[PDB]
């Protein structure tokens, strides 16, 4: 996990203007840009303006650094929630960026729980998941043939 | 804070507007031929459609 | 033509130059807030799929 | 709203027994087809930003129990405009919609 200090050391958890931040337009650190429901595998790659991953300094991808104040808050990821029409499934985070297995949804709706507050962020984006194949499912099954889909990785390297 | 549909593609013809059109969501388009003959039109458009 | 197939047209993948008739039209952000209205045709590669 | 007596809109008084229980609002959940977003409460009454849904489904968490309540109601959200969205965007023109307030006064 110590091969991308390009981002980690040198990038900070950015804070921007979430569009419908629970009530209305707040400035969330997890402000969602570049939603990409362009793959097939139930997956979306997202960028928060927040840089979760290692802490401020050096440890544990599975911790959580957003901006509170002018300052970071590099603490645990405890209760992340990406969601859409239904609650998504996280796949992996690295840097500003998270991959999560979602169903289709008119929107995208993201949020963790710091612990004192919900503190979420939400956005519009047309999402679908056609699987590759002449079958127009709504969801990947357990079985069937394998064939060349487009999809994002689990990894960071 | 409210809706807005993507701009149309205006295309000229002889006394005729071809309009290749491509919305985000179902959009009620409508017109009014300003003669005393109104001859209006209404159609929700969600599927992109070249109209006339 | 934007929206139609080949709104983006790059010679190859490496080619930094391209042709992007996307009808990308920026609009002013609303009510004194930082953001970037980009009004654009989703691609003629989105359709065509 | 306030407690039995005098303080803090953001507390929570329902009836348990014949009796009230004027305590914290900690884990309210209005929801529909998806989980809604609270807007504000005052009195018996709550405002919440919801998506469309065939039903309406409400509930807090006292802490020992879920203790929710649910109901049928046809819900939709047309925005005002000749566009038939399913949801409000971040941008676009402003124009005269109908809507409820945040406030109590």
């Amino acid at each position: 996990l110590d091969t991308h200090f390009t981002q980690y050391k040198l990038a900070r958890p950015y804070i921007a203007d979430c569009p419908n931040c629970g009530h209305s337009r707040c400035d969330s650190p997890i402000a969602i840009e570049e939603v990409r429901g362009d793959a097939h595998a139930g997956v979306i790659r997202i960028q928060t303006s927040a840089m979760f991953g290692l802490k401020t300094d050096g440890v544990d991808l599975a911790y959580m650094s957003f901006m509170n104040g002018k300052t970071q808050k590099s603490i645990k990821i405890d209760n992340l929630h990406v969601r859409t029409s239904a609650p998504c499934s996280l796949v992996s985070h690295h840097g500003y960026y998270i991959l999560a297995q979602c169903p289709p949804g008119d929107t995208v709706t993201v949020g963790f729980h710091d612990g004192p507050n919900r503190h979420t962020c939400t956005v519009a984006h047309k999402v679908e998941f056609r699987p590759v194949g002449r079958e127009k499912y709504r969801h990947p099954p357990e079985h069937g043939v394998e064939l060349p889909c487009n999809r994002y990785t689990h990894k960071r390297a | 804070i409210a809706t807005l549909a993507p701009e149309p593609l205006v295309e000229h013809k002889h006394r005729t507007l071809i309009l290749h059109l491509h919305p985000d969501h179902p959009t009620l388009l409508t017109t009014r031929s300003l003669g005393s003959d109104a001859n209006p039109t209404r159609q929700w458009i969600e599927r992109p459609t070249t109209v006339n | 033509k934007a929206g139609s197939f080949g709104d983006l047209q790059s010679r190859t993948s490496t080619s930094n130059d391209l042709y992007a008739n996307t009808n990308l039209k920026l609009q002013r952000p609303q009510a004194g807030i930082v953001h970037t209205p980009f009004t654009q045709a989703p691609s003629g590669f989105e359709r065509w799929k």
